[PDB]
């Protein structure tokens, strides 16, 4: 939360992983693990 | 080579200004002088029209004086709109070019009144009026009948001198110094506000980027020299705005973030706006006050911004209007009420006060006609008092008629359920007022087109347009009786002068009033009269 001086000099770098076994999607924000995680059947085809 | 350069716009600029500046130099040849102006002309026309805006605002300065300087702007101008009308009239706008802001549009009117009040007041000057021959056509071609500007006052103004108006010399009330202490206690939390924005906090240590002077210290402890020259801006402006005849009631008396967030979510009324934009005026005209004591002594080199708050850039605008609508918001919000005309927006509308000027204009020549016919039948003067004014109608009126009416024809005739122009249609009090302008104009050169002489053809081309322009189907249903009557009496004015001609053939007569009157009826009547009838066919 930094809506005050909102424009940021930082990067910010969202990282995506994927289980191909299980069928598990996590996220990070900045090596921070995000709470959102998704459950995909097998067979999948996801795009980045 | 020069059409591109959108991404070079401030060199543009700059040479554009330079070569109109060194135009306007003293020590210099008619040929070196004609060789600039040809310069700034073909720029002119490769540049896009977004270019040149701020050489337009600084002609909007310039060219109304009408001295010797302003021949080579006429003829600029004259064919930039020519050239760009679309660019400004149409809202989809000019292939390639795009749309007019809107400033532009400002700037474009208060050229156009400008010149034509100059003009009007000026005496007949042959080469003059036939630089504006080329007219203010070309600027109302360009501007749309429908436009409508934000902002609509008195100018009030005036080589330039921005003055405001100031008490200093009176005393200054205890009440109102209690009042600058407040605002200057707010404008400091407006102040640590800002620091908390900008995420800085307060630093006594001197460091170069944030170049925070140690003084940097809460109120608890800060130096009189800081506070009191911060101060007196703040004395100055509202001593200011109480010389402006507004006057300050504070509703009540009286006995940690700023209270009042500055909140734009809230609409101002639009004579409050209006007032909040003249007061940025007035802060702008101590800025310019200020910078002009310091120019002064320089004496060359004027800051070039230094120009009309309206004409000027709306983000320069910004500053000086957000501290003005801040400065009101307060005081209504604490009860310091500062008090003391939207025309709407058809009478806001350009082709509205065209109208309007060309009726004042009809009603003048009705009645310097009278006079000369009073003069022509005993007592012949050849001074003619009135030689200005016949000159300004004959000379510009007639032709810029003419021009307007035959390029904005459709905006007339055209109608919210059947339109022909590519965009709006004329308000039922703009049809009204061009019947009036048609009747009235027939029964000023009725049985008189040899008191107008020469210009008589133009009297006729000029009805013929207007009367392509009417519509007399709104007019007649929903229209006042004064404009009905007068569409009427022309018809039967017609018709008697039509009975008589043809009597006259008859031979009753001996075929002098008679043939004034057959003069009057085979030049102006009956191809005005067919034109009529055949648009009404139509």
């Amino acid at each position: 939360p930094g809506q005050q001086g909102r424009i940021s000099h930082t990067d910010l770098v969202i990282g995506c992983l994927v289980d191909l076994a299980t069928g598990l999607m996590t996220f990070t924000a900045n090596g921070k693990e995000s709470n959102t995680f998704f459950q995909v059947e097998p067979n999948t085809k996801l795009f980045p | 080579l020069f059409a591109g350069t959108e991404h070079r716009a401030i060199m543009v600029d700059s040479m554009l200004h330079t070569v109109y500046r060194l135009s306007r130099g003293r020590s210099l040849t008619k040929a070196q002088r004609d060789v600039i102006e040809d310069c700034l002309m073909a720029l002119c026309r490769y540049i896009r029209p977004s270019m040149l805006q701020h050489l337009l605002r600084r002609l909007v300065f310039d060219v109304p004086i009408l001295n010797e300087f302003a021949k080579m702007p006429l003829k600029l101008l004259t064919n930039h709109y020519e050239r760009c009308w679309k660019y400004y009239c149409l809202p989809t706008g000019w292939a390639n070019f795009g749309v007019t802001s809107e400033e532009e549009l400002h700037l474009t009117r208060k050229l156009f009144w400008g010149i034509f009040d100059s003009l009007a007041h000026k005496k007949y000057d042959q080469e003059l009026y036939r630089m504006a021959m080329p007219c203010l056509c070309a600027i109302a071609g360009a501007l749309p009948p429908d436009y409508v500007d934000a902002s609509y006052s008195s100018k009030a103004e005036k080589n330039f001198d921005p003055r405001p108006v100031e008490t200093l010399n009176v005393i200054i009330p205890e009440k109102l110094d209690s009042f600058i202490n407040k605002f200057a206690e707010y404008t400091h939390e407006k102040w640590a506000f800002d620091k908390i924005q900008n995420n800085w906090s307060y630093g006594e240590n001197v460091d170069e980027e944030l170049k925070t002077h140690p003084m940097l210290r809460p109120y608890k402890t800060f130096s009189e020299k800081d506070k009191e020259i911060y101060r007196w801006p703040i004395k100055e402006s509202l001593k200011a705005m109480i010389a402006w005849e507004w006057t300050i009631e504070k509703a009540r008396e009286g006995e940690y973030n700023p209270q009042p967030p500055d909140l734009s979510g809230v609409t101002l009324s639009r004579e409050l706006q209006a007032m909040a934009e003249q007061l940025a005026e007035n802060y702008h005209n101590t800025w310019g006050r200020k910078k002009k004591q310091e120019l002064e002594a320089k004496g060359g080199g004027t800051h070039p911004l230094l120009v009309p708050y309206d004409t000027l850039t709306a983000k320069e605008k910004a500053r000086d209007r957000e501290k003005a609508q801040e400065l009101l918001k307060f005081l209504q919000m604490n009860g310091y009420a500062v008090t003391r005309l939207d025309t709407s927006s058809i009478e806001k509308r350009f082709a509205f006060g065209f109208l309007q000027q060309l009726l004042r204009w009809m009603d003048i020549s009705q009645e310097f006609i009278a006079h000369l016919e009073a003069v022509v039948s005993s007592g012949r003067v050849e001074k003619s008092p009135h030689e200005q004014e016949i000159k300004f109608f004959a000379k510009i009126l007639l032709p810029l008629i003419n021009q307007y009416f035959t390029n904005h024809c459709l905006y007339f005739l055209s109608t919210p359920a059947k339109v022909l122009g590519s965009g709006g249609h004329a308000s039922n009090k703009e049809k009204e007022m061009i019947t009036s302008l048609f009747c009235k104009l027939a029964a000023l050169v009725r049985h008189r087109v040899s008191l107008f002489g020469t210009d008589a053809p133009a009297v006729v081309n000029c009805l013929h347009i207007l009367a392509r322009s009417l519509d007399a189907r709104t007019v007649m249903k929903s229209g006042p009786e004064i404009v009905k009557a007068g569409l009427r009496s022309f018809f039967e004015s017609a018709s008697e002068d039509i009975e008589k001609m043809v009597e006259n053939l008859r031979l009753g007569k001996v075929s002098k009033g008679v043939g004034q009157n057959l003069t009057y009826t085979t030049v102006a009547l009956l191809p005005v009269l067919t034109t009529l009838f055949q648009h009404i066919a139509q």
